[PDB]
């Protein structure tokens, strides 16, 4: 068989039943991503004369 | 088995810097059998006197590489040993056809055969010059099919230490 991929010819067995030079990639990719930020403040004041 | 002349009036002063690879004509089984997943690759020049000072610039499996030579000269202008750095011994070198604006074309030879390169200064080449060359290649005595050709992208420059050879 000649290899479409690694561009080389090879020897095959007659204990495979088949050998068949297919090429499939299959990719998945999940990414997720939080952020979040705070901020407070309080005052108080009690006076007398 | 036969000698072509050399460049006439040569001159590493003027013949100098980059050289890209177009390709090779060689008879050799290692292009016939391993030859696929070639690299880019390029020479470089500089006068040191008669002879040539050389660098060959080239990737290995996505790392760039720098190969130093010197051509040590015959006692014929344009005419070289490389030296004999290795157990392979000597390798005849010639520069044999060029103009030193857009080509060159190279023989070398070691243990009876002839092979032979071709080069343009930049990325593109004539097929006035290539079709030059295969009569080079047919001069070396060689087909077309010996003839394989090398990557026309991906060139490299200006490697780093651990990646030039020191063979001179």
């Amino acid at each position: 068989v000649f290899s479409g991929d690694g561009k080389d010819f090879y020897r095959l067995s007659g204990n495979v039943l088949s050998y068949t030079f297919q090429v499939k990639i299959n990719n998945d990719f999940n990414y997720e991503f939080y952020n979040s930020t705070w901020s407070y403040v309080k005052h108080t004041s009690t006076e007398h004369t | 088995i036969s000698t072509i002349q050399p460049k006439a009036n040569f001159d590493a002063q003027q013949f100098a810097g980059t050289w890209l690879l177009v390709a090779v004509g060689s008879a050799c089984r290692f292009l016939q059998e391993q030859g696929h997943r070639a690299e880019a690759t390029t020479l470089h020049v500089a006068p040191q006197g008669t002879a040539m000072a050389v660098s060959t610039f080239r990737k290995l499996d996505g790392i760039c590489w720098q190969v130093r030579q010197l051509y040590g000269d015959t006692g014929v202008l344009g005419r070289f040993l490389l030296q004999a750095r290795d157990a392979r011994g000597a390798v005849h070198v010639v520069v044999a056809e060029t103009d030193y604006q857009s080509f060159a074309v190279l023989y070398l030879e070691r243990a009876g055969q002839l092979s032979v390169k071709l080069y343009a200064r930049s990325l593109p080449v004539s097929d006035s010059v290539l079709s030059g060359f295969e009569q080079r290649v047919q001069e070396a005595h060689l087909t077309e099919d010996q003839i394989f050709y090398f990557p026309k992208y991906g060139f490299c420059e200006a490697a780093d230490q651990f990646h030039v050879l020191d063979e001179v």
